[PDB]
């Protein structure tokens, strides 16, 4: 799982 | 008109890797080196991943840049009478579709074209130095793309299932229907879709058949043995012909384990060299359980100097919402920047009793995850993220444990968007957000993946009565009652919540994150504290409120549909802290400077803590309760409550949209090294920062097999050409 910019 | 085009003023960094590459042992160094080429060959496959004509397009810019860099093809293209600035519409393009590995976009999930007149590209093209030398392949990639390249015909404008969208996950005759039965299928048969595809053939009849293909080297030829070779056969599932199958992107994925083997060779340790093992098992026979063994190994190594990743790992981009995209990645790690954040762990467990829910739907051991700052080598892929929380797969999550990485030279990109970029906030929030800005993304992207998405357990049941949980026991604290939903065997977040689920799980995690900055602990753990802290910890609020606004250029009104993950859950964050009413937010449409309309947010900051707590609070308890029973009804119901954009007031989010459309800002693109081995040693190479220097640094990232690897995406991508 990501966390975008 | 401005949506499916990229501007040429369309901003460029570069990541910074020097002195963190300067750390690196000789052999550490070689290391990095064969895990990026092996990242970069399999983020060529993210192609076929995207839409039908990408490879094609790929394949047409590499051999144009190949015979001329951007500079000579200026000298052709503006003797073709091409203007300096339509010229500049055709790099921009180049460079989003190197960026995006394909020509739709990653953050949103839609169509981009060149922004010259097509009939003047045909002539940069048709008579280019490269068209000189093989005029053969040039004329026939001109003839299968271009006039895709340029198409945006409704139906190709997004990515999605149905006649309604692209997508390459699934043979174009596909609907969510079939999606449905097809997941259904993998689950009765225990196979993990992380790595395949659904194709749908129909006879004269009109019955459906359907082959679900995974990933692998090996075809579905004579194999050696494995849990999947088990499973190659013809199956019949609720009256429809099912066929499983191998072999898709074999001659990419023989590169890629060509370079993990090599990397081997110069493995740290027993467990850095065990998990490239598993991983060339995974990806040879297509095996996802070999990739789940593989990480087990790779989450017991624990602080190394260089960290990885490789594999299909985020669902985000399948329309259903089970199947990964591949991706790689090799980074430094930085021993300062991790200080913190290993005393953000030492504090999480004790963290962990804040948040509102039971220890009974808490992990029962809370393992420690080890956290850590990282500066990105190689990012191959989509995309480049701030901070990841992997692996994905979540039974090793609470069985095993879990990493968390923040990329520090990710973060140091985007300090950007100047004070005239700030769109709806008031001069005296403009003020604090350019102070406070960089600060406050440090705390949600260590909170998001630390506590928010390694928090929480599900319930589960397997092939015995036998629950991780206890049954009679246990209280549900909404129902009042046991627990009478659960994951049975075969069942997944993904699987279960499909559609909603890699949202409602990111909703979860960033509002955790701003239920926990409000604890001093752990602010003054990045070290900050008085005057400073709430300044940060207000920033953060209203960065978020601000984001749930701009969320509205990413869902698509006709369709009822969201195109953008993390967007969507910001929006329904900013919904629940609206309807708590009281104060806390108000969006006020007003007049721009400019005369056009323009809106303002604004934040009642005293009113954070006595209104916004409380309402998020009463949020997360709801979401974790639905999630570990896995009541998808229930979840469905709440999430997409909160997620529907509609005109009633005070609000009028559909008007408010086309505001936040005309003042929209197009995201910045990224330019990544290359690592050259000269011999024994091995040398980083930099590019500028533009269009033209991100072209470069594809144009000499596979020096060795380029060509090769052109006609190898042609091929895999005319194979099955048949099925879009």
């Amino acid at each position: 799982v990501v966390y975008p910019w | 008109d401005t949506q499916y085009i990229l501007p040429n003023d369309i901003g460029v960094s570069s990541l910074d890797c020097r002195e963190a590459f300067r750390l690196l042992s000789p052999t550490e160094r070689l290391y990095a080196y064969h895990l990026s080429r092996a990242a970069w060959y399999g983020g060529l496959a993210v192609l076929l991943q995207t839409s039908p004509e990408a490879p094609y397009i790929y394949a047409l810019l590499s051999r144009l840049f190949r015979a001329q860099d951007p500079d000579q093809l200026r000298q052709h293209a503006l003797a073709e009478g091409l203007t300096e600035e339509e010229y500049q519409a055709f790099l921009v393009y180049a460079a989003g579709v190197y960026s995006n590995m394909g020509n739709y976009k990653s953050f949103g999930d839609t169509k981009f074209v060149p922004n010259l007149p097509k009939e003047k590209l045909e002539r940069v093209i048709l008579g280019s130095e490269a068209a000189q030398q093989h005029p053969e392949e040039v004329r026939g990639l001109w003839q299968t793309c271009g006039e895709l390249m340029f198409s945006l015909e409704p139906r190709l404008r997004h990515l999605g299932l149905g006649k309604e969208g692209i997508t390459t996950y699934f043979s174009g005759n596909c609907t969510m229907e079939d999606a449905k039965l097809a997941q259904d299928f993998l689950d009765s048969q225990n196979l993990s879709a992380y790595n395949t595809r659904l194709f749908k053939e129909v006879d004269g009849e009109g019955k459906p058949y359907y082959e679900v293909r995974l990933a692998s080297v090996l075809g579905s030829e004579p194999s050696l043995d494995s849990e999947v070779t088990s499973k190659l056969k013809s199956y019949e599932f609720r009256g429809s012909p099912f066929q499983v199958t191998r072999g898709d992107y074999a001659p990419i994925l023989q590169k890629v384990v060509e370079q993990l083997e090599k990397a081997k060779a110069y493995a740290a340790n027993s467990h850095q060299g065990q998990m490239l093992a598993q991983y060339i098992e995974s990806f040879t026979q297509g095996s996802i359980e070999a990739h789940k063994r593989g990480s087990r190994f790779w989450i017991q190594d624990k602080g190394p100097i260089v960290e990885s990743y490789i594999g299909f790992i985020e669902s985000y981009r399948d329309p259903f919402g089970s199947r990964g995209e591949f991706e790689g990645f090799v980074a430094v790690v930085n021993k300062a920047m991790s200080a913190k954040f290993e005393r953000l762990v030492a504090s999480a467990e004790q963290l962990l009793k804040e948040l509102p829910w039971p220890p009974t739907f808490e992990k029962d051991k809370f393992l420690t995850p080890d956290f850590t700052s990282l500066d990105v080598l190689t990012f191959a892929g989509s995309g480049i993220p701030a901070g990841i929380n992997i692996p994905n797969y979540d039974d090793l999550r609470q069985t095993e444990g879990f990493k968390n990485v923040s990329l520090g030279n990710v973060l140091a990109v985007a300090y950007a968007t100047q004070r005239e970029k700030l769109t709806f906030l008031e001069e005296d929030d403009k003020d604090l957000y350019i102070l406070w800005k960089g600060p406050s993304f440090d705390v949600q992207v260590g909170l998001h993946a630390l506590l928010g998405h390694g928090s929480g357990k599900l319930f589960v049941q397997d092939e015995k009565g036998a629950f991780n949980f206890d049954q009679e026991t246990v209280i549900n604290p909404e129902t009042g009652e046991q627990i009478q939903s659960w994951y049975r065997s075969g069942e997944t977040w993904d699987s279960k919540f499909s559609t909603i689920a890699s949202s409602y799980e990111e909703c979860r995690a960033e509002s955790v994150g701003l239920y926990l900055c409000l604890h001093p602990q752990v602010l003054e753990i990045f070290g900050f504290e008085g005057a400073d802290a709430e300044d940060v910890i207000y920033v953060n609020w209203l960065n978020m409120v601000r984001a749930g606004l701009l969320a509205l250029e990413f869902y698509t009104p006709e369709a009822f549909n969201w195109r953008q993950a993390h967007m969507q859950a910001r929006f329904v964050i900013l919904r629940v802290l609206l309807e708590a009413g009281e104060g806390l937010v108000t969006i006020t449409p007003t007049t721009g400077s400019d005369g056009r309309p323009d809106a303002r947010v604004r934040l009642d900051r005293s009113k954070i803590r006595s209104v916004g707590k409380p309402a998020l609070e009463r949020f997360l308890r709801r979401l974790q309760v639905l999630k570990s029973t896995g009541d998808v009804a229930g979840g469905r119901a709440l999430y997409e409550g909160y997620a529907t954009v509609t005109d009633a007031p005070p609000e009028c989010f559909l008007t408010l949209r086309d505001t936040v459309l005309l003042r929209k800002e197009s995201r910045k693109l990224i330019v990544q090294p290359n690592t050259r081995l000269e011999g024994s040693d091995v040398q980083l190479l930099e590019y500028e920062a533009s269009a033209a220097g991100l072209i470069r640094s594809f144009s000499e990232r596979f020096p060795e097999d380029g060509p090769e690897l052109e006609e190898i995406l042609t091929q895999l991508a005319t194979a099955d050409a048949r099925f879009w």
